[PDB]
């Protein structure tokens, strides 16, 4: 069940391109 | 917090005894609800005092017997406030008032829990078989419009009041049952008549409806399959109101032995308004 | 508490393109810009037995800029930058109507449409030449094919109308656009000159579905005309939903929580199955990650790794060292996969059991909850390292023990000998800490096998003791659940 | 279906012909020209008395006249428990006769189609679109994934490829797995998406005319002569009816009881 | 058979668990993915809407029937999605009486071994 | 514009995969299974 | 982290896919796939 926190931290890089969506839009 | 979960253990041998006491009033109160026609036919006005005197010998102290006059069944059905403890309601049977008498009986003989219905702003539903809607006022023209899953009125256009279905028109009181599980849009004349979502709790056993006239027609249960005869659905045979009142006074011990004082409420309203 | 309501309707969408022109000077031969512009339109139509009034707004994107310029001479024909739409360009048609459905369009669970394509053809534009042969724009056509519905809003003069936006694709069609009497023939595409061909309206027909989330605090009484718009909605207070989440732990169970905690929970497994709106089911996961990154715990992970990297080239006394390495052990627990029961398992289990029984009501608020619980849940925890059947246990508050495995009696601690092994030997979360374990061994005398298993935090033995209805383990795990209070 | 275990040595039961004749009903659908050539009208009573000799009780036989094959094809309700369809053949009615035979002999599971909005595929070899009405003229147009029609313009209906015109009944198969847009005269003709389940045990089709031309299965390869596709030559409708009456044991033997848990209520002439 | 029905339900759940988690065995889903990759690579007809809606099918229908094991203290308890269920010693393969209650207890916590090579084959 | 192509579907292509299975060996499917296929690796070699 | 720095991770992955190492890994995997396809 703790796997999700590791998944959040590991996959957190995509927030960069998500905020890129937000600011370019 | 009267501990309504821990079991109570009786015994099957010992003993038939007395009821000890209860101290909230000096004693119970009997309470007649008669139509104006009784007064007009009696042609009197010391008769309430005479009836109190004749109750005293039956064994009711003087202050315990109260009398309430009402115009007729339909004008009384609106907000029937039972201000009292042992209620009898003498209902003169009249053809074409069968469903009105059934409405009033279903209202008072049973214990209701009513919520408001803001018709202008919400759709409405019915949770189950025990849930009616009760509309009361001067004129209740309850036009419904059922809606399918897609919120398109079936058999009606929600924006055109004309297409609606009039479940009950121009009634002082109307108990309406629509199909349970389908949203409805309601329309009734909010200036005069209000309407409430009323669920049915158990029975209210302070009240005895005495049908004064014809056959046994009071169908308290909206279910067509069931038609029980309750011990409080009284029926008597009349030609004269003096005879009716004399029978009531003479047999009043049985009249109160069939009822029970326990099921009473602070307010006199015929339903618990749960907002 | 939030009820689905389907509102699917068959609609007819009427719209027209908007044309803007700007003249260039001289005697009136040139032109500066011919371009598409946002265009409104009103209409009424009969559907389902009532006349519904509709308001549409068409706009264009992706437009090409062709050109033509006869030269610098003061009378030679040309258009400096005249546009067209072709493969790339899209057209949006915001749609609104007075029907009941569009009042309940604030919160939506799903929304999608099926519209029939249409063929738009260009008109005839006679460029205003003062004298001579009359140039003739003609031809050109595209086809609108529907692709995807979204939410939108018309910024109409009187109010802002929440509305549906239909994004139609394009498809260039047969009639070769030309500038007749001029040097441009056998193009293809719809130019901005007269996109409407004089038609009163271009027409689409289709059916759009919608699943709104009108609120409900009671089964029988569902509303119409959703009017809790984001003017009528406001930030739920931080302390308020903190108190709500703390209250939610009234109900959590004992063994079922451990059963859930023994799953692998991933992005899909957790964040799916949340009774949320479309605008939040789109990016809930990324929203959670964005605020998870900046949490104190996450920046502590970053500081740990960066400090170690910088060290790689830089070259109650005991309580403080034990506490610091306890925080470090917590960081290591979060980053790595431990083979024990791993407190963060229980934290995530509580988190899932809390959030599943809530609802998204126009604000995400899983950010500030998931990320906040990740750092606040189980504030004081404990770890242990077994070696030579002398397990050394440590508390994040600074306490320390060292006790044998075969029999649970403690030994003098060895600082700097625990620290050499905590770096490499696998750390074991101490969900059955030393105190509760000693109680258990004293009262319910246990064996070597289950002693080792409970030391290792083996799920099998933990659940065996829970299903024995052991009071010691039951109470211990209940307190574990109870510190999860944000 | 739950297993049913039975031996191979149990003795054969008795003949069930009397029981089925007493419990069931027979119903004949014939063209109006049959009555016209008979030039009578006590003939239903005569044939009922004739059936009674072989052992069909008096009310068990129902004669349901239909105008002709193509006009009968639209919404064929078989109000009975054993159905015989006498079916006269003339050239150029081959396909529509075969369509009706396929429709009734094969069981179907049908769902509505909304031509105005959705693009429809075909599930596979057992799926067809059946269109019934006073006049069906289906016009189909296949599409890409980008909704650009091949051999047709999705907006213009003239380019569409007609597959049936002015037909009371049309069972159209098209290439499976390609989205189509349909144009069929929604006021007149109703089209439904159907899957061909197993066979219908209840109905037998007695072709009265020519060669063994019926092809129930749209597959070109298989043309299997199922037993319920009976055929007989003719010159006199009286001879045809006498033949059917005399051999009615064989016909109902070829047929059998219908075994399907239906979902569409309709009138039946049961006892 | 109550035992067979219960074990069938547990087998479905175990298939879901195999998909979810990271097992150190051969993990039938592994073979399914390998076969999918080989078929996809060799096949030369793959449109835009083929790898979508075929990777799903390769997840669904590949190896519909499979079995799992729980190892425990010199014994093994094997289950099958069809309904079969055995239990046998690990050193010498001779089956021993089964305990469905113990298996249901242990399946939630202990790790599951995808029985690629099932007891029918071990014997 | 373009009629880019039509594209085979599950219904048309499942029989092709049925007829494609029998060429599959087994001594090296094990090796392919053992190699961990990530999002990159599985779709790296699609039709080149 | 000067001023709204781009996605470091995805920027580096933009051409860590095309490295000699990654191409070799994909090559080996597809070689095994072809070996599976043809015995
Ligand atoms: C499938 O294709 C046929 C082929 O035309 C379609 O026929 C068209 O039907 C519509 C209405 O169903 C006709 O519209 C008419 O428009 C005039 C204005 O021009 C109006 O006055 C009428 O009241 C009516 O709305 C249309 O004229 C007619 N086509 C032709 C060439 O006349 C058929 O509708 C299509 N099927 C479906 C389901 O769309
Ligand atoms: C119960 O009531 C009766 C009334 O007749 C009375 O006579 C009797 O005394 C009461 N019981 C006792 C125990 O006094
Ligand atoms: C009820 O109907 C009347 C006329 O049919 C209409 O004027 C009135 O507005 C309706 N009531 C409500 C609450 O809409
Ligand atoms: C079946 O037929 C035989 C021979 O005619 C007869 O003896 C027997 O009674 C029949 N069975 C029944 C149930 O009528
Ligand atoms: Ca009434
Ligand atoms: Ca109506
Ligand atoms: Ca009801
Ligand atoms: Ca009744
Ligand atoms: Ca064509
Ligand atoms: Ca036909
Ligand atoms: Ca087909
Ligand atoms: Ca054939």
């Amino acid at each position: 069940a703790s796997l999700i926190y590791r998944q959040l931290l590991t996959n957190s890089y995509s927030v960069d391109l998500y905020d890129e969506i937000e600011q370019i839009g | 917090n009267y501990g309504l979960n821990i079991p109570i253990t009786g015994s099957m041998d010992t003993v038939y005894s007395n009821s000890t006491r209860e101290e909230v009033f000096l004693t119970s109160t009997l309470c007649l609800y008669y139509p104006t026609e009784a007064s007009t036919q009696i042609s009197d006005g010391e008769w309430k005092d005479s009836l109190s005197q004749m109750f005293l010998i039956k064994g009711w102290p003087t202050g315990s017997v109260y009398f309430k006059e009402y115009s007729n069944i339909v004008d009384f059905s609106v907000d029937p406030q039972l201000y009292c403890d042992y209620n009898l309601v003498l209902m003169k049977y009249d053809q074409s008032l069968e469903l009105d008498m059934s409405e009033l009986a279903d209202l008072i003989l049973n214990e209701w829990l009513c919520n408001p219905m803001d018709i202008t702003l919400y759709y409405y539903q019915q949770s189950g078989e025990s849930n009616k809607w009760i509309s009361m006022g001067s004129s209740c023209t309850v036009k419904v419009c059922p809606l399918n899953t897609q919120t398109l009125g079936i058999g009606c256009q929600t924006t055109n009041v004309d297409s609606f279905e009039t479940v009950a028109e121009n009634e002082k009181l109307a108990i309406v049952d629509v199909v349970d599980g389908i949203n409805h849009k309601i329309n009734l004349t909010t200036t005069t008549c209000t309407i409430r979502n009323c669920k049915k709790l158990g029975p209210r056993e302070n009240v005895a409806v005495i049908q004064v006239g014809g056959a046994n027609i009071l169908d308290i249960t909206a279910d067509p399959t069931t038609n029980p005869q309750i011990e409080r659905m009284m029926r008597v045979n009349w030609k004269r109101w003096w005879q009716v009142f004399y029978t009531i006074v003479d047999y009043i011990n049985q009249i109160v032995q069939v009822m029970s004082k326990r099921s009473r409420s602070l307010n006199s309203a015929a339903f618990y308004y749960r907002v | 508490l939030w009820k689905e309501m389907q509102y699917n309707r068959d609609i007819i969408i009427r719209f027209k393109f908007g044309n803007s022109i700007v003249k260039m000077g001289g005697l009136g031969y040139k032109w500066s810009e011919i371009s598409y512009k946002a265009a409104n339109y009103q209409y009424n139509y009969l559907r389902d037995g009532e006349q519904v009034t509709a308001h549409t707004t068409c706009s264009v994107n992706g437009v090409n800029n062709f050109s033509y310029n006869g030269g610098f001479l003061p009378t030679d024909f040309g258009i400096s930058r005249y546009e067209v739409i072709k493969e790339n360009s899209y057209v949006y048609v915001d749609y609104w109507d007075d029907s009941k459905a569009f009042r309940n369009i604030v919160y939506v669970r799903s929304l999608a449409a099926n519209l029939n394509s249409v063929r738009c053809t260009g008109g005839s534009y006679h460029f205003s030449l003062p004298v001579g042969a009359w140039p003739v724009i003609n031809g050109g056509a595209v086809s609108l094919h529907f692709a995807g519905v979204t939410l939108s809003t018309q910024f109409t003069d009187f109010v802002s109308l929440n509305s549906l936006r239909f994004r139609f694709s394009l498809t260039v069609d047969e009639p070769p656009f030309s500038i007749l009497r001029t040097r441009t023939v056998n193009l293809y595409g719809l130019p901005a000159a007269n996109p409407n061909n004089g038609n009163e309206y271009y027409e689409i027909s289709g059916r759009f579905s919608l699943i709104s989330l009108v609120p409900t605090n009671d089964d029988y009484q569902t509303p119409i005309m959703n009017s809790v718009t984001v003017r009528q909605d406001l930030e739920r207070q931080l302390t308020n939903l903190r108190e709500e989440f703390n209250s939610l732990s009234q109900e959590i169970a004992m063994a079922q929580l451990i059963d859930l905690a023994l799953l692998p929970l991933d992005m899909f497994s957790m964040f799916s199955g949340i009774k949320s709106t479309i605008d939040l089911t789109k990016s809930m996961a990324t929203s959670v990650m964005k605020k998870f990154r900046k949490s104190k715990l996450a920046t502590s992970i970053s500081e740990m790794t960066n400090s170690l990297s910088d060290a790689a080239s830089s070259a109650n006394d005991i309580s403080t060292q034990t506490s610091t390495i306890g925080k470090k052990l917590r960081l290591k627990e979060m980053i790595t996969q431990t083979e024990g029961m791993s407190f963060d398992d229980i934290s995530a289990a509580v988190l899932k059991t809390k959030i599943d029984m809530s609802t998204q009501i126009g604000k995400n608020t899983l950010p500030d909850i998931v990320t906040e619980a990740s750092e606040k849940f189980i504030p004081k925890r404990s770890y242990r390292i077994l070696k030579d059947d002398e397990v050394m246990e440590i508390n994040t508050e600074g306490k320390f023990f060292a006790y044998k495995i075969n029999t649970f009696d403690e030994v003098p601690f060895d600082v700097n000998k625990f620290a050499e092994l905590v770096t490499d030997s696998p750390v074991i979360s101490a969900i059955i800490d030393f105190k509760t374990l000693k109680n258990l061994n004293d009262n319910y005398g246990i064996t070597r096998t289950e002693a080792l298993n409970l030391i290792k935090s083996n799920p099998n033995m933990l659940r065996n003791f829970i299903n024995q209805n052991n009071p010691i383990i039951r109470n211990r795990i209940e307190q574990l659940i109870l510190q999860c209070k944000l």
